[PDB]
Order: structure tokens, then sequence, then C-alpha cells
RNA sequence: CGCAAGACGGACCAGAGCGAAAGCAUUUGCCAAGAAUGUUUUCAUUAAUCAAGAACGAAAGUCGGAGGUUCGAAGACGAUCAGAUACCGUCGUAGUUCCGACCAUAAACGAUGCCGACCGGCGAUGCGGCGGCGUUAUUCCCAUGACCCGCCGGGCAGCUUCCGGGAAACCAAAGUCUUUGGGUUCCGGGGGGAGUAUGGUUGCAAAGCUGAAACUUAAAGGAAUUGACGGAAGGGCACCACC
């Protein structure tokens, strides 16, 4: 008889201050009652967003998961929860005449984030090149994985969350990774292909504050 | 009490299409997808079991979901489409287009489409035997 | 009598090739033996494309592709019409049809 | 008869005269 | 081709041909002689060195040993003999 | 539902296990954006001008 | 099912190729050349090569026929065989001659040619299909 | 959205590589190996094949101990069926995972022993070496990578040729065979009985190795050809077919 949605309020999640587009959709929660509150039901809700909703002008295949810390105002905030490419964006450059390179990291910014980055890169047929395949050698892709960790490693570590999801926007990860590379093996398409959140520092409303500044 | 839906701007939600085949879900989500909005599968229409997965049964259900959605406030969609998944097929059911279709025809906005099957690195032992399944 | 030269598989030069399930009736045959098929296709069949299109948020989306490869054994490839037999002079063709 | 059933069942014609010469 | 004199062979033929395969097996090898701008006294090197050879008047090595011919340095000007 | 004098301009032949449908290409007369490909019963002759009634839901497969 | 038999056409043919001055676009000629020279000996038969010979002077307007073979186009076909260019393909004032072929030259004690003009040969060296 | 358990390394992944074979695919480190190439090093016949003997040897199976997701012999149901005791579906034990000890078998196959020589061509490909216009990164000539054009040596193969062979299918070896002899190991002698009995031996067991005869039989078999048939595929036709 009673429909839920009678006893629901809609609340408009919000994205830090590193993306250009601020208001990225709302949510529904069931309204206050008992020992449940109508944020920590909500805190724990996980946004799949696409960053071409983010950024004014830039790629849509990128995907951020941003994950509510609290409700302010009925605006619920969200941090960087994680970063991924579309299953199609993955699936269009696993040619089968090249080999494919996934370089990953365990690694932690200054501020307390530890951060596993994943890197996939694809060896480049020349212009010129004749021969079907493009293989890199077995010493080769070790040398290339090795610098794509060692790349990671110095863009992350040296870096916090903000600054860190800042060159993750426009991926200067995997450019810098390319260039890098260039003069082991040619690469084709490179990109951090996946940022997950193992572990994060404690809860402080003065850093999610100082977030969206 | 509702949506705080602006004059021209649409309010989104997350449509998972479990198009296997044996029948089709259409569920739609917050774009979390934590709060479930109404989720009306194949078999709620018809009760032919053949039926189930059928173009039809998925038009019936994505323009019931369309109704629901409409009446609940959402009106442009995300589209988020699975198949089995798992060691089973990958590869959508016979309803995925035909309940995607009638979301667009029921005057939905589409916005982004994604592929979330479960894609393992090589997981646990198929179903069927060593040599399959022979009928 | 040897049908074909390769033993129909293309195994040579080791010993063992880890085997796949087919993906129609999930029977194990050898990696090498089995038929692969590469299917990218839009998400939407191509008559829907203008209804899809037409009631998109976005200004020219570009609609994305389901790419799936299907593993087949012989039997269910000959079922699904995949591949078919041919004769003996022209079983020896390995060029793939021109589509 | 298939060659491999054959050969079960002069196994198991084999495992029961070991078994009557306990 | 049904009529080749393998007595007299071409020379480009047999400079192409394996060592060992031709009429009368020759090193693919020779002994050069280096000269460094700072020491006056010539030092005799194998082309395919296995061993990182130094000079005794300088700090710089005259050739890296590879999979095959040895790596010459800069620097060092070489002289094959014979 | 559009009403146009659609300018047909391609029509293939007939098909079908009861050989009375033909496949027209149903274009737009002076837009060259759009087309629909429809089986339907009955001599739809190359040139001729349909009336546009429907523009979706197309001649259906399988 | 009008498929014309070889009886029709062998027929048609012949009395095209040879009595073609006699053959306009008509049916009387055909039935008289016919009871003249290789008599036919009924109606539809006659009706059917007189068709079949309208067919062909009407692709034969257009063009040479596969088949047959008039003293005309032979004719034509034999006068443009003849055909005498006034100044030859072969007499050019210069011809362009790669390093190569020129040291080929060269080495034919032909190297002292005026006429050759040595052409810097291609920048790069590939020229294979890449494979795939 | 998390946690845990076990499994397995998808796409890249190839008529590609390595290994004696069985077999081998996430990273990184360590350990010992190995082919090939390069060598105007070294020893100097130290070599080849190989009774006895020895090492390794898929899966399943056995024993003992951990683990136990999924799959799944047996088994319990539910369908199909004339009946199914099967195929199909839901479960489900041993097993499927790791360790130790057994076993020593596969269509363990290239149904093709190893060492050596000789006898056509072509295009590729993996590894190493060598030479050489040119493009490209290392923001510098030369190195060196990535390509491009060749050459050499081993390797997995491929196309082509009446080299030649073969009953042919086919094989660049299955050729260099009545023009029969490079070296050497194993092994077959019409089909069944029968890889059975028995003895020996090995094994906890399962079973493994060696292994007959009486008797019975005029054929069994190989390759290819034509036809017929196909609950094989692809086209076409018929109101004695259908709609």
């Amino acid at each position: 008889v009673v429909d839920p949605f009678s006893k629901k309020d809609w609340y408009d999640v919000k994205a830090p201050a590193m993306f250009n587009i601020r208001n990225i959709g709302k949510t529904l929660v069931t309204r206050t009652q008992g020992t449940k509150i109508a944020s920590d039901g909500l805190k724990g809700r996980v946004f799949e967003v696409s960053l071409a909703d983010l950024q004014n002008d830039e790629v849509a295949f990128r995907k951020f998961k941003l994950i509510t810390e609290d409700v302010q105002g009925k605006n619920c905030l969200t941090n960087f929860h994680g970063m991924d490419l579309t299953r199609d964006k993955m699936c269009s450059m696993v040619k089968k005449w090249q080999t494919m390179i996934e370089a990953h990291v365990d690694v932690k910014t200054t501020d307390g984030y530890l951060l596993r980055l994943f890197c996939v890169g694809f060896t480049k047929k020349r212009n010129n090149q004749i021969r079907k395949t493009s293989y890199a050698q077995h010493q080769q892709v070790r040398q290339i994985r090795k610098k794509m960790m060692e790349i990671m490693t110095r863009e992350v570590q040296t870096n916090d969350l903000k600054e860190v999801v800042n060159k993750l926007i426009p991926d200067s990860i995997g450019k810098d990774i390319e260039k890098a590379c260039q003069s082991i093996y040619p690469l084709h398409d490179v990109f951090v292909r996946k940022v997950k959140m193992l572990k994060k520092p404690k809860f402080e409303l003065g850093k999610l504050m100082e977030l969206h500044g | 009490l509702g949506p705080q839906v602006a004059e021209g701007e649409n309010v989104f939600g997350v449509c998972h299409i479990f198009a296997s085949f044996n029948d089709t879900f259409v569920h739609v989500t917050d774009l979390s997808g934590k709060e479930t909005i109404c989720r009306v599968t194949g078999g709620m229409k018809v009760k032919a079991d053949r039926d189930e997965s059928s173009p039809y049964a998925a038009m019936l259900a994505a323009q019931d979901v369309a109704q629901r959605c409409k009446e609940l406030g959402i009106t442009a969609l995300h589209i988020k489409l699975r198949a089995t998944g798992g060691n089973r097929t990958k590869t959508p059911g016979p309803g995925a287009q035909s309940a995607l279709r009638a979301l667009a025809r029921s005057g939905m906005k589409i916005g982004r489409i994604e592929d979330v099957t479960p894609i393992p690195s090589d997981s646990t032992r198929r179903k069927g035997g060593r040599r399959g399944r022979r009928l | 009598t040897k049908k074909r030269r390769n033993n129909g598989r293309a195994k040579k030069g080791r010993g063992h090739v880890q085997p796949i399930r087919c993906t129609n009736c999930a029977r194990c045959v050898p990696k090498d033996k089995a038929i692969k098929k590469f299917v990218i296709r839009n998400i939407v069949e191509a008559a829907a494309v203008r209804d899809i299109s037409e009631a998109s948020v976005f200004d020219a989306y570009v609609l994305p592709k389901l790419y799936v490869k299907l593993h087949y054994c012989v039997s269910c490839v000959i079922h699904s019409k995949v591949v078919r037999n041919r004769s003996r002079e022209a079983r020896k063709d390995r060029t793939p049809p021109p589509r | 008869m298939r060659a491999k059933w054959r050969k079960k069942r002069m196994r198991r014609l084999k495992r029961k005269r070991r078994k009557m010469r306990q | 081709p049904l009529a080749k004199d393998l007595l007299h062979p071409s020379p480009e033929e047999e400079k192409r041909k394996h060592k060992k395969k031709r009429l009368v097996q020759s090193p693919n090898s020779y002994f050069m002689d280096v000269k460094c701008p700072g020491c006056y006294k010539i030092t005799t090197v194998f082309s395919h060195a296995q061993t990182v050879v130094l000079c005794v008047g300088c700090s710089t090595v005259l050739c890296q040993p590879t999979g095959g011919k040895a790596r010459l340095t800069e620097g060092c000007s070489f002289r094959r003999k014979q | 539902q559009p009403i146009k004098l659609a300018r047909v301009t391609k029509v293939l032949g007939r098909t079908g296990s009861q050989g009375q449908c033909t496949q027209v290409r149903v274009e737009f007369m002076d837009d060259t954006s759009r087309s629909i490909i429809r089986n339907v019963k009955g001599p739809v002759r190359e040139g001729d001008v349909l009336t546009l009634l429907e523009s979706e839901r197309e001649a259906r497969r399988l | 099912g009008r498929v014309r038999t070889k009886t029709v056409k062998k027929a048609a043919r012949v009395i095209i190729e040879k009595y073609y001055t006699r053959l306009g676009n008509d049916f009387h000629t055909n039935k008289r050349v016919c009871e003249e020279i290789a008599i036919i000996p009924s109606k539809k038969l006659r009706n059917k090569i007189a068709g079949y010979v309208t067919h062909l002077m009407k692709r034969i307007q257009r063009g040479p026929v596969r088949g047959i073979s008039i003293k005309l186009q032979e004719e034509e076909r034999e006068r443009r065989d003849n055909y005498v260019p006034e100044v030859s393909a072969l007499d050019q004032e210069i011809i362009e001659v790669d390093p190569d072929t020129k040291e080929m030259l060269k080495l034919l004690d032909f190297g002292s040619l005026s006429n050759l003009q040595v052409t810097q040969p291609t920048v790069g060296m590939n020229f294979k299909t890449p494979r795939g």
C-alpha cells in the first residue's frame, strides 16, 4: 500500500575540486528512523562516473569511482576511490600481433593514501615495418615493465592524492611511460589502466573540505 | 519529498541489463547502484519459460521499468548491461537489444553504455564435462 | 589414412597444449585445434542504432562495441556452420574467406 | 565389441580369477 | 646449375659462404693495431676479442667483448693487419 | 509516424518463404540522411513515390 | 523460358557472318537468304532466327560480337593494327636511367651515350606489402 | 560495499619458443642448468648406436598427511523414451589442490629410431652473428634500441617441382633400393584363439613386464575407383510435395 519511496529523500552528491564539473548526480536515501541514520547508509556508496562527465573536454572511456564520505547540507561529499578504463576501451587495443606489457605498483602518496596502479602498454608497429608481428623480447619486456614501475613510483610517491588525481585526469603517467620506453621498444596505447585504493588514512573533515578548495 | 529536477536538466539512473539465455533482468538503480528503484524481469510478464528470454518479454519489461521510473522521477538512464559471465557464455541474451530499444522508445534519455559481464582471468572449471553437453 | 597434414591442429614443434572449453557445449579441445572466432559487434543491432542515438543525451556519442572471442570444438562449428566440409583439393586452402 | 571394453571384460574376468583362488 | 666450376669460384661467393663451407676454410676474423691519442706504442687486438683489454697508458678501454666482433671504442684508431 | 512523399530509389526484390514480400528501401525525398528497409507484400515498383506512414520498425530478421 | 537453342544461335550467327550486307533489321530478308542457300523447313524457327539476328544486330552496332566476324569489322581492326604513328614512342629525346643501369651500360661500352639522364633513385628501400 | 577459502593464469597466445620425452604462460628475486651463434682459444679421437643396468615419465589409480571453491566417477532424484539401466537437468561421494611414498601406463603420434654424407627452388618466421641507403628514440657524430635491404649458421615449419620413391594416399624424405652393402639398436612374418592361459618377476593394491599352445579359418587388412546410402552440408525442381 505505502510505497517506500514516500519515505525517501534525494541528495545531490558532489565531486572534489579537481574536476571541472561539480554536480555529478543525485542519490536516493530512506528517511532517518530508529537507530538507522540517513548518513551511515549513505557514506558507503560508490559512483562509477565517466571522466567526460567530470571534465569539459577529456576522454569518455575513463571512469572514476567516487565514494561518499559525509553529507553536509544535503550534499554528499565524494573522494577518489578508484580509476578505470571502460571494458570496450581495454578490449579495443588488445590486438593479436603485438605484445602487451602489464605493470603494476603498490605505492603511497605523501599524505598517506596507498594506491595500486596498473599500467598497460602495447608495442607499436613502425610506419615502414613489413613484418606482421611487433613482439618484444623478454629482456625488453622486463626493461619496459621496470621503467613503468619506476615512473609510477616517482610520479605518485612524490605527490599526494590531489595532485596524483590531477595528473591522472590527462593520464600524464602514460605519456611519460611511452616517452621513456620509446628508446627500448616503441609503445602504442599506454595508460594507467587502473587505480585501486588499498588503504587510506583516517577520516578527517579538514582534508575533505580542503580537497574542494 | 521528491527529486529536485530542474526545468531543463535530467536526473540519471543506472540500468543493469542481465541478458541471460533463460530470462532478461531489467534493473534500475541510483548512479551508485546501492539503491534499487525498480526491477522487472522477463519472467514477470510472460508465463512461457521459452518466452522469458524472447525480445517481446524484454520489450514489456523495459516499458514497465520506464513507466515506473518516470512516475518515480527518473528521466534519463545509464546503461550497464551484462551477460551471464563467469565461465558460462559471454554474450547477451536475446532480450538485451530489445530491452534497450524499448527503453529508448518509451521516451527515456540513454546516457553511457558499458558492459559489466564478469570476465575471469581463467577462473574455475566450466559446468560441462570433459566432452560437454552431448545433446 | 591421414586426412590432414597438420592433423587438424596447429600444434607443431611442441608436445602438449593447454585445452580450452567450447563456448557452445563446454567440450575440452586443445587451444591450437579449436576454431576461434572474433566478434566485434555493435552493442545495439543496426536497426536499434537510430532509436538509441535519437534518445541519447550526448551529441554524437559514438556507440560502444561488444568484443567476444569464441572458441568452438569441431562438432559445434560444423553444426553452427562456422566452417563446413571442403573438397580434398580445397581443404588445403588456408586463405580466410573474402567475406 | 570395442577393444577397450573387451579389455575391461578380460580384466574383470581376471579379477574374478584372482578372487576365487584367494 | 648443372655446370659450376667448383675449382675456381667467385671471390664474392667465397666471402659469402660460411667460414667452413668454403673451398679452403678461412676465418672471418682479423687482427688490428689500435692507436690512442696519448700513447705511442701500438697494441694488437683481435677483432672478436672475448676480454676487456685495457690500454696501459690511458684510462679508457680498447674494446668491449660482445656476441661477435668486439666493440671498439671511439678515440682509438684501428688498422687491420695483413 | 512522419508523413511525407518518400522518394524510392532502392527496390531490391522479393524475399520470403511465401514470396510476396518485397524489400523496399524507403528513402526520404530531400533528406539524404536516413533510410528504412521494409518487407511488404504487393507490387512496389522501382522509382515510385511512397506515402510515408512510419519511419521505424524495419523489416525484421531471425 | 525464352533461351534460344543452339540451332537458332548457330544459324543466326552463320547467316550474319556470311551475308551481313543483305541483313539489316528485318525478317523476310532472313527467310530469303535461308531459302536461297541454307533453307530452314519451319516457321517458328524462322521467326526465332529473325528475332535472334535482330538482337545480334542491336548488339553489333555498339561493338563487335565475340562469335561473329564481318569483313567490315575485320577491316576496321586490321586498319587499326596497321597503324604507324608519325613519331615513334621509343624516339624520346631524353631517357631517365638509374645509376645502377647507368653503370651496367658503362660496362657494356655504352657509357658514352648522351641521350641518357641519370635520375636519382628512391630515397628509401622498402618495396614489399606488409605481411598479414 | 566488504571479508574469507580454494581454484586457475582468459584476452596478448602464433602451424611462435623452450624441454630427452612426459610437459611448460602473472610479477620479482635467488639457485643451478641448456641450445645456437661468435671464436686466427684449448685437448687431440676422447666418437656413433647401444644387451645388462639406470634417471625421468599425462591422466586415472593406491597409501599416509594437510586442503576442499568449482567440476565431478559412483549414487539419489527429475525428464525423454516402447523400455534408458544413457544422452539432458538438479544435487551429490571418491577424486579434481599441495606434500611424502607408490604406479609406470596413453591414439606416451610425426601411428615415421639415432648418428653421418649427398641430392632442387621460393617466401617467410625464432635465436645469434655480419654488412649496408634510409626513417625513428636516446633531444649528440659514432654505439645502441625500433624498423628497412640482404648474407651466414643451427631450429619449428610452409608453398612449389614427374629429384627420386611408393600399392597409392602421399613423402624433399617415406629419395639417393634387382644400378640391391655408410654405422648401429629395437622389432613384424595370413586372420583369430590372444596379449589369453601358465610360469617367472615387479607392486600395498590396481595391475605392469616377459608370454604360449590346443583349436579354428580363406581370407582379415591397406590405398584408391564407381555406385548406393547419410536423423552431412551447399544449390535447384514437382499440387502424383508442401503453403
